[PDB]
RNA sequence: CGCGGAGCCUCGGUUGGCCUCGGAUAGCCGGUCCCGGGUCCGGUGCGGAGUGCCCUUCGUCCUGGGAAACGGGGCGCGGCC
RNA sequence: CGGCCAAGCGUUCAUAGCGACGUCGCUUUUUGAUCCUUCGAUGUCGGCUCUUCCUAUCAUUGUGAAGCAGAAUUCACCAAGC
RNA sequence: CUAAGGAGUGUGUAACAACUCACCUGCCGAAUCAACUAGCCCUGAAAAUGGAUGGCGCUGGAGCGUCGGGCCCAUACCCGG
RNA sequence: GUGGAAUGCGAGUGCCUAGUGGGCCACUUUUGGUAAGCAGAACUGGCGCUGCGGGAUGAACCGAACGCCGGGUUAAGGCGC
RNA sequence: UAGCUGGUUCCCUCCGAAGUUUCCCUCAGGAUAGCUGGCGCUCUCGCAGACCCGACGCCCGCCACGCAGUUUUAUCCGGUAA
RNA sequence: CCGAGUGUUACAGCCCCCCCGGCAGCAGCACUCGCCGAAUCCCGGGGCCGAGGGAGCGAGACCCGUCGCCGCGCUCUCCCCC
């Protein structure tokens, strides 16, 4: 599983009908992921972990995509999750700021592989949840909690450095 | 565009501007470096002068009169960097590497040329504030460069001549700001045909 | 130093992006990098866009953080921010950038002789500018 | 991690008078003046007051490193406060068990020369900093007063001359003999 | 010493100039009153701007009005720096 | 030829100097192991002469440590200049 | 016989040698401590001609991790002779 | 005759017959050995017989297999010089 | 004499290997079967209706055999991994 | 004028629930975030190329196959309009 940005999923399967089982019990994950072929393929993954089920008995019953319930309010995002390492595997909780739940997944993804080396099919995002202000832990987060929230920009560097390539002015940097 | 370029050297890192000079070089384009001393290298001064002194280990040990040979100015170390970016094995490399004069301070042809710089290779652009960095001039005086002392008395010498230059220049430049206010009633007809058209703000 | 800081209702320029060249102003603050965004009267949606693209001005308008979209509308219009932008130097550099670059090939002619002219008489001028400060002849 | 704001102000009392010129602290009082650049450092100083002037120093997106570099600016301009009104002075004593380490001041407090040190022939000479004034006390036996306004000199002064009679060859558990700081005090005691 | 002329041979590129502050970047630049300074006043996404500036080339004749009149032109001579 | 762990030795005291039971490495001056190159041939041990290189330092310069009082000695560091 | 207290960690001890830790309520008045774990970097890390991310070089990256849009060319693929 | 699953494909058969019978490598399984660019097997692909693009350089890696050309587009790999 | 070295002379076109089985006083060779080429032969689909033009028999439905380093559906087989 | 407390809209606002909403626009020309086109058409620019050479079932071809398939327009009716 590669990335590039990612989408949430709701995505529900259910076991094929047996004459045991008539009506089998749907189930639902949310599932982040590039597009719903790999939606649905990260489903039969958790799926098989979790219940006695394969995509052979299997079937999707529905995989559409979840949009953001406010996409302009800006929130905290708690996120659980659960990688392995060239060692043993290990828990994590990490906080992020982000307009989008899966653009805060997508801002872990980047985060983890930057951090930790964990590339995107070691990592197992297991719970996503948004949290208030006040229960928040990661200082990180948390200095954005401001009303008052004021800071310069302080050393700018120039961006455009071919255009003009050999100039007579050296370039300022204080704005 | 058969003018040559004039690069001041000061503030510029020593392989972003080898990158820039050697690509200008194999399209035409001569082009002059002037003040090598004031090349920086990144790193600090310790770590970029044991790269020099390994460097300078590095001879024939049979004849060491035929080996690399190691030149000590900052000149002439900014002419090696260069070369080494070029196919100077080949005649068009070779035919490149006469495009390019280097200089240590700033000869009586250049010192009466404005010179250029390019920001994809400077200082403040191109390393964070807080990391160490050299001096080529510095570098080069530790490794065996006989001159540094009579080249900043002679850099010392051409700024205290063009300190009269900018002074007289800019003198000039108040007395035609001077006139622009006593002939308004007969070029206000030609300041506005400018100022409708984008130039004169 | 640092005279013009980040903050809620501060008025930035969008340099370079899509929204290139619009006045817009500062709703919250995301992450380090990132600011939430809106334009009400310069056709900006609300959004999030990086500091990089933007470039501070000196307005500030007064509003509390992650107002709705008819707060920030209603302080932008009164201390109007588009009258008080066209005429700082500023938006007047901006204003003649582009007509410099919408300029036919026949107002280069009439800027050309208009430009020839003008420096005639600036040039005539300097010379007796310069020649009455020569009358000098005191020890 | 990288911190918005961290600040630290300082109290300038009312007999000194520091400007700024970018980042160069030239504090002015009644025993001198002084003057250090912190143009290594990227922070912002600035005077605040208009009746008692207080001192901040801001690093705005620091990292841990760089946190720790705005404390440092505060100590050293407190150092050069009290060092332009209190002023410097470190009392070092001469220890010997059998050769008595005879120090005499040469020109004007700015060299001293040391003659008996372990009984031997060879005679330390040591000069000090531009700024500090060596002496021999008259309130005991054998102690330097050696006094100035920058603490950087002062001490590095009394680290010459401790580091010039080290023991070689002798095992440095006997043989305690040397010049050493016994205590790091002021002038113009408050 | 001449372009002084006449012709050749051979090597080719080229297609207007920029005649100069030093530097800083967590700051710079420009004016100014009092002893190179302090004050003061401006500017700062650099407009006193290389994202710039300067030169502009159809040629003439009739003919007016502006700019000019302290000017233009001479490989003019002579001297000086 | 080095490292790690620490039962012990060191009158006391694991670690000044050591270092069992274990265990981790480096090196290519040994010899095994192999048989890739050469059998229309690479003159095959040592000494003599002569140059250069390596450092894993015997001495010398600068140091740190000790079960370093001095003397002598041992253990480390920078170091292959001589 | 306390407001909470040694048959000792603590002044290496055949010594009444002798100094005020331990535990504190006011001072100083806001968060802090520990054990783990794994990223990068460093120590561990010593060989002989002078030398090898291929070289030059590179440190707001020309390094490592996760990613986007462009783009570059094989005798492969496509259309044509 | 509903030619009794899918998909693809023309098939059958004879004579004569050269060269070869030193192989080597790689993924996975595997035996001897401390190991070996070591010795010995299995499975498939490759090199030998084979160029071309990429891995700076290379029998065997990765991409892709070749009539003589134009245009276009890719693969693996790349895009400071 | 040589189961061993060395050399073995023009061009284009098409096809294109083997270092493995079994036997041999066999292990630097041969016979043997594989792998290759050539020569065919026996059949099939059929050619397709001058330019034309899907057709022209019996409401449906059908479009030859065979064959395969393949799956499907049945069904046996096995004693590795675990 | 900043900083710290305080608490619940006040001399700002934010979130949720409604008893119910109304209008505009609508994957937006306010570049916030998609997948598509029998639910799809039109116009333009750059580049490389021109292989082939007797196509007439009609007159009995004659200067000369502007021919097949395909898509169209007019006339062998009449009226009106600009
Ligand atoms: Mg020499
Ligand atoms: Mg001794
Ligand atoms: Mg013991
Ligand atoms: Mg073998
Ligand atoms: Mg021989
Ligand atoms: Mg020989
Ligand atoms: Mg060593
Ligand atoms: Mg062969
Ligand atoms: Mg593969
Ligand atoms: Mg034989
Ligand atoms: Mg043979
Ligand atoms: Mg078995
Ligand atoms: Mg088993």
């Amino acid at each position: 599983k590669a990335s590039g940005t990612l989408r949430e999923y709701k995505v529900v399967g259910r076991c094929l009908p047996t004459p045991k089982c008539h009506t089998p019990p749907l189930y639902r994950m949310r599932i982040f992921a590039p597009n719903h072929v790999v939606a649905k393929s990260r489903f039969w993954y958790f799926v098989s972990q979790l219940k006695k089920m394969k995509k052979s008995s299997g079937e999707i019953v529905y995989c559409g995509q979840v949009f953001e319930k406010s996409p302009l309010r800006v929130k905290n995002f708690g996120i659980w999750l659960r990688y392995d390492s060239r060692s043993g595997t290990h828990n994590m909780y990490r906080e992020y700021r982000d307009l989008t739940t899966a653009g805060a997944v997508t801002q872990c993804y980047r985060d983890m592989g930057a951090r930790h080396r964990a590339r995107a099919h070691s990592i197992q995002i297991m719970k996503v949840e948004e949290i208030a202000a006040s229960k928040c832990r990661r200082p990180a987060v948390k200095q954005f909690h401001d009303s008052k929230i004021k800071f310069p920009l302080p050393h700018r560097v120039l961006r455009r450095q071919h255009k003009p390539r050999f100039t007579t002015k050296r370039p300022n940097t204080f704005f | 565009e058969v003018q040559v370029l004039v690069l001041d050297g000061r503030g510029h890192l020593l392989g972003r501007l080898a990158a820039i000079v050697a690509k200008q070089v194999l399209l035409g384009r001569k082009v002059v470096v002037v003040r090598c001393e004031g090349i920086n290298i990144s790193g600090n001064f310790y770590r970029n002068k044991l790269k020099y002194l390994a460097f300078l280990r590095k001879r024939m040990n049979t004849n060491p009169s035929r080996g690399p040979y190691h030149f000590r100015a900052p000149s002439r170390i900014f002419w090696r960097t260069v070369r080494g970016m070029l196919p100077h094995k080949t005649k068009r490399g070779q035919a490149a590497l006469d495009r390019l004069k280097v200089f240590d301070g700033i000869p009586p042809p250049y010192d009466k040329k404005k010179r250029m710089v390019v920001p994809a290779a400077l200082k403040v652009v191109r390393l964070k504030p807080t990391r160490k960095f050299a001096y080529l001039g510095r570098l080069a005086h530790e490794v065996g460069w006989k001159y540094q002392a009579v080249t900043a008395t002679l850099e010392e010498k051409r700024k205290e001549k063009a300190k009269i230059h900018y002074r007289k220049k800019k003198q000039l430049m108040r007395l035609r700001k001077q006139a622009e206010k006593n002939v308004e009633k007969k070029i206000d007809k030609y300041t506005e045909v400018l100022k409708t058209h984008g130039l004169l703000v | 130093v640092f005279r013009r800081f980040v903050e809620v209702g501060r008025v930035a320029y969008v340099s370079f992006g899509p929204h290139a060249g619009k006045l817009v102003a500062i709703v919250d603050v995301i992450d380090q990098n990132r600011a939430l965004v809106d334009g009400p009267c310069t056709q900006v949606r609300r959004q999030a866009m990086p500091f990089k693209c933007m470039q501070l001005t000196d307005f500030i308008l007064k509003f509390p953080h992650s107002a709705h979209q008819k707060y920030v509308r209603q302080a932008w219009q009164k201390a109007d921010i588009n009258t008080k932008w066209a005429a700082t130097r500023w938006a007047k550099k901006i204003e003649a950038r582009e007509r410099k670059a919408k300029m036919t090939d026949f107002d280069r002619f009439k800027v050309m002789k208009a430009k020839k002219m003008r420096n005639r008489i600036i040039k005539n001028e300097v010379k007796k500018l310069q020649k009455a400060a020569l009358l000098k002849a005191s020890p | 991690m990288k911190t918005i704001l961290s600040n630290q102000t300082v109290d300038i009392p009312e007999n000194v008078d520091i400007t700024l010129k970018g980042r160069t602290v030239i504090v002015k009082g009644p025993r001198g003046t002084l003057r250090r650049d912190f143009n290594h450092i990227n922070v912002e100083l600035s005077l605040l007051g208009k009746k008692k002037k207080r001192l901040r120093v801001d690093k705005w997106w620091g990292n841990r490193k760089e946190l720790a570099t705005v404390r440092t600016i505060c100590s050293h301009v407190q150092n050069m406060i009290k060092g332009v009104t209190l002023g410097f002075r470190y009392k070092m004593r001469s220890v010997y068990a059998h050769f008595p380490i005879n120090v005499v001041i040469q020109e004007n407090g700015s060299l001293v020369e040391i003659r008996n040190f372990l009984g031997e022939k060879y005679i330390r000479r040591v000069r000090m900093r531009p700024g500090v004034a060596c002496s021999v006390s008259q309130a005991q036996k054998d102690e330097l007063i050696l006094e100035g306004n920058d603490i950087e000199l002062v001490s590095n002064s009394a680290a010459l001359i401790q580091q010039a009679t080290t023991v070689k060859n002798k095992d440095i558990r006997k043989f305690l003999d040397g010049i050493y700081v016994s205590e790091k005090g002021t002038v113009q005691q408050a």
